[PDB]
């Protein structure tokens, strides 16, 4: 499960947590491609 | 904004996106809000009143004081 | 005289009634107004609803009518 | 347990019946049942679905006066008789523990 | 005389007794056109439960206007 | 006379009473209308519970009716 | 005469303590509908709870019938 | 005198049946400001609608108004 | 004869009394179908919740079926 | 003395009207005030359309008011 | 006789007084089986604010008990 | 006497009047409030729409009070 | 006899006041267990306002029962 | 005596018309609540707003009290 | 005799008065709780408030009380 950074609320962050986690791991792609 | 680079980086007067309970036109010190929209077309007035539409997959809208950006999904 | 004291508070009620009927309408128009903002792309189906949807909220309306015309003219 | 099962089964029987009230015999169900809440309610609740049969005759023999329906009323028996197992489980539960 | 004082006063109660039906049915109306905008797609199921639920919301209505034409007309 | 004046009166409070019917069970209906845009897939059990929703509903409206027609016609 | 236009301006009144019942068990009802949309799966829990609810929401129309017919037929 | 209290009495009663109309003209109004918000562009369909749905708004109180006159002036 | 109107209209009086009994209760009922749409899985709790507000809910419409019963037969 | 009872009373009848129309202006007024935070950009319609809306609020009472003034100078 | 009609038409008012206790009650209730739904792990907190809180709504619904059987039986 | 009595209920009816007037001014007030919240900024726009909007919410409070001071004194 | 008739239905209508006040608390009551739900860690401040809170909503009910006891005994 | 049983009854029916002051006020009141939570930052808006728009909501609730106290001691 | 019934149904008219009071400050009572919710943080802004509107919602309830003090004590 995700970390915290340390029309509803309820539905935007139903959609949010799965599209963020999908960023995450495309940050790391290109992190690891440069890296690489 | 998409995962890929920035499709608008500029200034607008107004925009027109479909959200999820309904359709919203943004214009400038509309109050902060967060909205996930559905696929369609956006409408963008920039500048001097020059209308543009484009297609869009869906994402999430954020209003604040001045600039409202888009994050827009691929798909 | 007596009689027609009966009759002329009968319209009264009936008059009485109306303020229902003008509520319940307004229910219907409004939301009408409120899916154009919507759908704006619907209208048609909208458009035909609102015919449909408003008669029914006006009959019961004129029915009454007749009934306080009744107790007035006989 | 299993008695309780025994009397909901003979209590549904007769509601599920009916067919000609059973205005009577829901006052003797109540005093069954029951063996300010305990003494007023417990009579109310079984009177409640008797009250609800003699409905069924006054719906039947009324209508038959204006000219000289069913499905409501047989549906409405079976709704009845869930109730009186369902308030079971508040004087066994109730009163079992704590 | 004094008989049709109660007769007319009773069709006045009936014509305000439909202040509350105009009422129930634009509820009924209102939710169709709500759904319209949400689903132009399901018209097909709106426009079937359009009938079935106005008809319902109508029927007490003309059972009340039965017992208005009672009390006027005996 | 007299007697037929409190039975009138009677007719049209009964019909008042119904004021009240068509708005609960215009509540009931409006639910199913808004149900069909969210799940057109539960049409099923839309419809099923249609009926015994519906049903419970106009009971009461149907029992004020027979009280209605007492008064009227003893 | 005199005694029976209380007993029937009684049944009258009791005729519209119904509107009330009408309504709060088509708020009952409502919940239901809109509950299967987003539940089809509770549909179990649904079914159980309308018999028990919708029976409490029922109980106090009959009791008023009673009453009704007591002021009625004595 | 005693025939002219029946009269009066019921204009009385007639201007009570205005207060739903008002509050049900009100209604169909508070949609259209909230419409504009939502969508400006939408302006053509929400003036449109905003005379049609008006207009049937407003018939039930003007017909009240004419029972009254009636009551008052024969 | 004249004590007895008293006595009937009271009965009446406390019929419409039930009008609000069914109302609230339909209130409490309703928030139950809501609940298990949201949590199947505290279907224990909301049982148990079910016997004990529903409970209060009835308790003052039996209180004023006594009084109604007292008005009707001394 | 009598006949000036029953004009005294339709004032105050007339005077109970207003309490409507008050509130379903209120209704529109308060729409104004929600639409102008969403959307300052738009005032321009809002502006237009707040003396349109207004001004069919009012009407209602206006009428009332001539009524009144009738029942009290003829 | 007449100042048991008094007494009588008392009693029934009071009884009209338990419509309102009902439903506040009611209102109560709903928000506990609304509470459960989002935190179960809560209970603790809602079962002991259900006590106080049922208490408080019941109190008045008692306090007019009592002034119903003052006005019955002296 | 007797005329007075007339003039005396009048001035009460006038003061229900009230009851309305209070409730759709309080309607207008709290958008306000609300608007404040979502757009500080704004309250230019806010405080000049405050004067228009309250004034109309006042006025036929203030037609009321001459027509209670009429009633009062002639 | 005649004075004892006022007194009763004083005492009636004293308790049809309460029908609003067991209304206003429930209000109040409903809120905490909404609040509940969000915020556990919060029954401090929530525990502390609910004393608080629900003595204004009582207060009034006691008044008015003074009055009815007034009413009734002297 | 006689006279006296209108001016009494008149100061009845105006504490009636209080019953809605202190609701639309509580409307005014409760808005102020909301918007601290969103915007504590704000409170200098709010408070300046809190007296002007409170300010409004009381006014028709102490010319209601005049007209009372007119009533009362003439 | 005659005089005291007017005095006696004024307090009871009063009584139902409060009513809406209780009601109107309920509303505010609730928003509180509400607030404390979102913003525990923001307390110290919440009790300030809580005395101010409270009192507000309090005085005209306070006032009833007076009147009613004075129809039965003179």
């Amino acid at each position: 499960p995700a970390v915290i950074e340390e029309p509803d609320e309820n539905a935007i962050l139903n959609d949010l947590l799965p599209r963020s986690v999908a960023t995450q791991v495309f940050a790391a792609l290109l992190e690891n491609a440069a890296s690489e | 904004v998409s995962p890929e680079r920035n499709l608008v980086s500029v200034p607008v007067r107004e925009v027109r996106l479909p959200g999820a309970d309904g359709d919203l036109t943004a214009m400038p010190g509309h109050a902060p809000a967060i909205v996930n929209l559905r696929p369609g077309l956006v409408t963008v007035v920039a500048g001097d009143g020059s209308e543009t539409e484009f297609a869009v997959t869906g994402g999430f809208a954020e209003i604040n004081n001045e600039s409202v950006t888009l994050l827009a999904e691929r798909g | 005289n007596l009689g027609q004291l009966g009759q002329y508070l009968g319209a009264g009620l009936a008059c009485v009634g109306m303020a229902g009927a003008a509520m319940g309408v307004g229910n219907v128009a409004g939301n009408y107004l409120a899916g154009a903002l919507r759908n704006p792309s619907a209208a048609a189906s909208q458009t035909a609803t609102l015919f449909i949807g408003m008669a029914f909220a006006e009959a019961l309306g004129i029915f009454s009518f007749l009934v306080a015309l009744l107790l007035l003219f006989a | 347990x299993x008695x309780x099962x025994x009397x909901x089964x003979x209590x549904x029987x007769x509601x599920x019946x009916x067919x000609x009230x059973x205005x009577x015999x829901x006052x003797x169900x109540x005093x069954x049942x029951x063996x300010v809440i305990e003494l007023i309610s417990y009579f109310v609740r079984p009177v409640s679905h008797s009250i609800r049969l003699a409905g069924n005759i006054m719906a039947g023999h009324a209508v038959i006066k204006v000219f000289a329906m069913y499905g409501l009323e047989v549906l409405v028996c079976l709704i009845q008789a869930y109730v009186f197992t369902i308030l079971t489980c508040v004087y066994l539960k109730d009163a079992l523990h704590p």
